[PDB]
């Protein structure tokens, strides 16, 4: 099997956002919002 | 400095607390980091609002009134005031694990909530069912009279 | 929707009152006591634009916009001011340019060759993000936004030679601009004149010569590059050096205006006969946007001082101050009539003349486009993530939303309102109070959704005038900056339609040495005052910009205000670094259409992914928020329930036969126009596919029980008119446009009026 | 004798949803009151 | 019915618990609502998986093993079974108010979190600072030797 | 004698942000560990 | 939810440790921050995998087996769990300076390494030389016979 290991450990060029925020939102699932009753 | 409106009411509140007991005078001198002399701190209060706030945190008995009114006088001191005055709330050893058991339970409410509507509705609907039976009879009867 | 009692302005809305702007928290504000005549013929309005995504990585430098990045990074970023920023930029620029090594070391890296010439063929390629990585170590800074500006500088001189990879790309969002200058927005835009003269020197370096000597000779040492950069970067360092403090350019030149407006200026300090005659003061004398800026100035500083030489020096300041602003900037001078063009007014008149209610509204062009992206991480625990626009989800909604657009236009809301106050009002005068003034500002509520803030603190900011501290500073900085726009936007309006304005000087409580406030001359031709003033002479002089509105006749907005959507589609590859989770709404929905057929209950659930044609439920995708669309609908909801409330409030106390029948004449006529509108939404692409499915979950649920079929002569129609209505909410519910609560009350209103009952009553013949 | 009774459940079932839901909803109501308070309070702190 | 793979383990597990003590036999007969005779409930277990689960909830000592294996081969019952078997977790009187004090505090963490990164990072960064000083020296020295 | 010291704070200040932030961040670290656990758990329940 | 495949092994493993000694029950209650009652923590383990891991760190004797199997079926917690459970390794006062002396030495190996090849080769080549002489004779003789 070919080894892609070495190529796997890498870093990404870093950069800083102008306005910080939205950080912990990376992984979340909001479960759906219901509609109103009808009549 | 210090705005005059804060001063007419604020200055005597502190002075009253000082005259009540000396034991506070040493405390505020330590917290604010000012000369222990009662005349000194009173000179500092007038000078900075941030300082004025920390003093009113040290004495909450008589002082709570002015403090709130100081919130209105200066937006900035209160904003930088909330941070300077802080105490870690002692946490109970059992608490976080004790919360772990309600995971199963709260997810049950939110299933019931979404169905009904806002949480406010479900609290109502719960009462409607828990409510005595006669009332269902009462309402039926008013509709019998052609009232609705 | 914001209601104020114009009689007591102080209590109801202190944000828009002038008494607050010049520093009177207490009720008292001077009457028309002392005065000087004046005419404001010009103003500084921001150009009409809203935020756009602009990408910083590529080799170009566009000086106007990098300047704009500083505004946002420093100001809205939470930092002190762009002034302190730019200063720390030129200490940074002095560090590299005036330093001989730092231009060698990174030309050793990009060219690869320390001590010897490089041929013409053997020219490698170094990606832009690379050289940035190292420049970080050489000339370190706490602001990454500086390293980007130097990085794509060297990229610009080296681009022709081809030492760098083009392919890499990168992106930020520039911010929104306040339409009218706050005091500091002047100070900023003066420093940003320096900066723009900085960058225009960097930007303009061609290095064509270095390109010619490379071709013919065939090779060149790093000694030619590393000088030719160092010559460029020190041409920019020239142009920075020796500019005036913005803070003291403006602070003075707003004072020496402030002394030639105010009538009461002590002769001890009088702007002299020369500077009064200076070229350009004439123009800046009659300019409004400065005035309301001046009022701010004294509101804060409390005072003023002229440091600059009162004569010889201050006559070279002005011509420098003019050239800063006058030059293309975010702020460009315009005739005053134009900048308020979109505001419009309408009023409900008594029999005599005077206002009962009077409405002020911002017209809008409803935004008919929507986009949906899926966020993609670069690596675990890396915030670089870049989104992919997905067409075919968006083509649905924008072809769904386009039908909604035509039917909600704002003018049709107030055209509806005044039709209410005609019917509800008694026959008799209104002496009891000043006429209440309701003002729709969809822009207010709009800014609350993109910033995610409780509508109650936004309104209550205008009412009391103080901003709540409980919120974090990122909001307050966009809240106050907002609350100032409305203040300004009011006075440009009032002044535009009452060209006669008069400048007094407030000194009753002696809060500040110098103060100013306008007082309008408006000729009312009315018997009794609204608000409170003596209404003497057949004209009333009112300090408040609001009152001076109320006496206007109806005005039709001549220019639609334009929202425009943020654009993801264009640059797909570039990695988004700005947080996009603020402007993103999660997209998921569930609903059940319940009907009762022959004494049973049949419920059709439905899911959003089915409505869109998607076969499977995909979690990731996030609708980019439809703010202005949610702004308008929010308005139209609150004015609907408000109307329908005020009628059923009168309908009880009417005590007339002729009038009472005119109320129920109104409600019914209202509610079935309500419904014919929602039924119109049901025929839309999402409306269609919601219906087709709902009927189909109901059919196959009845399979087990054989029961007789309908006439459908009108039944197909009666059933049809009902199922559409529920589509109408479902589409509104699933997009952000209508919250679930208000969707219920909107059913209840349509429910009791038995609107549906009356809708069918037109489809039968008897 | 249960003919009368089961037909009552299935009227309640259809309304709510699948039988699984109704078994849940029944518990939600039977549930102690404090919990309604608890959940309200977490929303007071700004959690959802 | 019940899948054999489960049933193989399930049946003797229950039968063992029965043989251990009679007191459980009466309990499960009450909960499942089946004839008290041990042969009856054992006939019911085989018939329905839902029933099989409730039995294994009644006896958790020896039975927990099969239950999980039942849960594997039957994701279907998993939802239904979770509902039928439920107990309201007793809540402490102090709890909800006791949580009210941490409102101020948690909002402080999430200000620190967003800045650093994911919560995982901040837990790391906190340790890095709390870490002994020598280590900073150590790492500096390896860089002195030209290691990276 | 504090010349050496204050220049140290202002190096830490600029990095974090306004002085107000650093006073906060300092507390966040000084804060008890359990709280980090608490916040993690609310996220475990799906509260943001 | 904890996956059953793990939970099957996990639950009795913990329960066994509890039954072994009470002294651990108080410890885990402190670390996880859960109600001290053995029934409580056992309710928490089932609820969250992260919690399940910290428990198995507290007891390593019998518990190490399940922990690894937990780690397999949950690569997710692996990162988070590694952070929450950490101890600063006590460093020896002599160490960092003691390492400073080998700077001269290691640079010598890496000069020899590059020449030969990968470090693996040099370890071999070193043995080849250290090897007894007769072997060189042996190999020569097989070549004398024709063998290669």
């Amino acid at each position: 099997p070919t080894s892609m290991k070495a190529l796997d450990h890498t870093s990404i060029a870093s950069v800083a956002p102008l306005e910080r925020g939205s950080v912990d939102t990376d992984d979340r699932n909001s479960a759906p919002r219901r509609g109103a009753n009808f009549s | 400095m210090l705005l005059p409106v804060v001063a007419r009411a604020a200055v005597p509140a502190i002075e009253s607390a000082i005259a009540a007991t000396p034991g506070l005078v040493s405390r505020i001198a330590a917290a604010i980091g000012s000369k222990v002399s009662p005349s000194a701190i009173l000179a500092a209060v007038k000078s900075n609002p941030v300082v004025a706030g920390l003093t009113l945190a040290q004495i909450g008995s008589t002082g709570y009134d002015a403090y709130q009114q100081l919130l209105e006088n200066h937006p900035e001191v209160a904003e930088m005031l909330k941070d300077l005055s802080f105490k870690a709330d002692e946490i109970q050893p059992d608490f976080i694990g004790n919360l772990g058991q309600y995971r199963e339970e709260l997810e049950l409410v939110e299933d019931a909530a979404r169905f009904v509507g806002g949480m406010s509705n479900l609290i109502r609907l719960r009462q409607a069912l828990e409510l005595d039976i006669k009332y269902y009879g009462l309402k039926m009867q008013l509709n019998d009279m052609g009232y609705r | 929707m914001f209601n104020l009692k114009v009689k007591d302005l102080n209590g109801s809305a202190r944000g828009l009152t002038q008494a607050f702007a010049i520093g009177e928290l207490k009720n008292q504000l001077s009457v028309g006591a002392l005065q000087l005549p004046l005419q404001f013929t010009r103003t500084f309005s921001a150009s009409m634009t809203s935020e756009l995504l602009w990408e910083v990585g590529k080799g170009n430098i566009d000086p106007v916009m990098y300047a704009r990045l500083f505004f946002q990074y420093a100001q809205a970023g939470g930092a002190l001011s762009v002034d302190e920023l730019v200063n720390q930029f030129t200490e940074y620029h002095q560090s590299t340019a005036c330093n001989p090594e730092i231009w060698r070391k990174l030309t050793a890296y990009i060219t690869g060759s320390s001590n010897r010439a490089i041929k013409a063929d053997a020219v490698g390629k170094v990606p832009p993000t690379a050289i940035l990585e190292q420049l970080r170590t050489l000339a370190p800074s706490e602001h990454e936004l500086f390293h980007h500006i130097t990085t794509d500088f060297v990229c610009h001189v080296l681009s022709p030679l081809g030492f760098i990879l083009p392919d890499a790309a990168y992106v930020y969002r520039v911010g929104r601009t306040a339409t009218y200058p706050n005091f500091y927005a002047l100070v900023d835009c003066v420093r940003a004149s320096d900066l723009r003269r900085m960058l225009t020197a960097l930007s303009s370096v061609d290095s064509k010569m270095l390109q010619a000597t490379f071709k013919a000779k065939g090779a060149l040492a790093p000694a030619l590059i590393s000088q030719h950069l160092a010559n460029a970067a020190t041409t920019a360092f020239e142009r920075s050096r020796g500019n005036f403090d913005a803070n003291a350019v403006v602070s003075s030149v707003l004072t020496i205006l402030g002394r030639l407006w105010s009538p009461s200026t002590p002769k001890e300090l009088d702007p002299s006969a020369r500077l009064r005659n200076t070229n350009g003061i004439d123009q800046l004398r009659s300019n409004l946007a400065l005035f309301i800026a001046y009022q701010d100035m004294v509101k804060q500083r409390g005072r003023a001082e002229v440091i600059f030489s009162d004569e010889e020096l201050s006559s070279t300041i002005i011509p420098w101050f003019i050239e800063a602003m006058s030059e293309v900037s975010p702020f460009k001078l315009r005739p005053i009539n134009e900048t308020t063009s979109y505001i419009g007014q309408t009023s409900a008149i008594d029999h005599m003349g005077q206002p009962s209610h009077v409405v002020v509204y911002e017209d809008w062009q409803f935004a008919k486009e929507i986009t949906a992206f899926t966020p993609v991480k670069l690596a675990n625990n890396s915030n670089q993530r870049f989104l992919d626009v997905e067409p075919g989800i968006s083509d649905r909604m924008s072809a769904t939303l386009a039908p909604i657009g035509n039917t909600f236009a704002v003018s049709a809301f107030v055209k509806n309102r005044t039709a209410v106050y005609e019917a509800v009002s008694q026959r008799g005068t209104v002496n009891s109070n000043g006429a209440e003034m309701t003002l729709g500002f969809p822009s207010v509520v709009e800014r609350d959704y993109a910033l995610d803030r409780d509508p109650m603190v936004a309104i209550a900011a205008l009412r009391t005038g103080i901003v709540d501290e409980s919120l974090e500073a990122r909001a307050s900085n966009d809240l106050k900056r907002s609350m100032f726009n409305y203040y300004a936007a009011v006075m440009h309006y009032a002044v535009a339609h009452n060209p006669e304005v008069v400048v007094s000087e407030h000194q009753g409580v002696a809060a500040e040495q110098g103060s100013l406030y306008l007082v309008w001359n408006v000729r009312t031709e009315l018997r009794i005052p609204v608000g409170y003033n003596a209404i003497e002479g057949g004209s009333i002089r009112t300090p408040e910009p609001l009152e001076a509105i109320a006496y206007n006749k109806p005005i039709q907005p001549s220019e639609v205000l334009q929202a425009k959507v943020l654009d993801l589609a264009n640059h797909t590859t570039s990695i988004h670094i700005w947080p996009w989770h603020e402007a993103s709404t999660e997209f998921a929905y569930e609903d059940a259409y319940s009907v009762t057929i022959r004494n049973k209950r049949y419920t059709a659930e439905v899911k959003e992914f089915e409505l869109l044609g998607l076969g499977q439920r995909r979690e990731r995708v996030r609708i980019l928020k439809p703010t202005v669309a949610h702004a308008i609908i929010q308005m139209w909801y609150s004015w609907f329930v408000e109307d329908d409330r005020t009628l059923a409030a009168a309908r009880r106390t009417s005590r007339d036969d002729a009038e009472k029948l005119a109320i129920d004449g109104r409600r019914m006529q209202n509610a079935v126009t309500l419904l014919r509108k929602i039924e119109m939404i049901g025929t839309t692409g999402i409306g269609a596919s919601a219906v087709h499915l709902a009927q189909s979950r109901i059919v196959d649920q009845m399979a087990g029980r054989g029961l007789i079929d309908d006439s459908s002569d009108l039944h197909v129609g009666i059933n049809r008119h009902r199922i559409r209505i529920w589509a109408g909410l479902a589409v509104l519910q699933m997009m952000g446009l209508l919250s679930r609560s208000e969707a219920e009350a909107l059913t209840k209103v349509l429910g009791d009026s038995n609107a549906l009952g009356m809708v069918v009553a037109t489809t039968d013949i008897d």
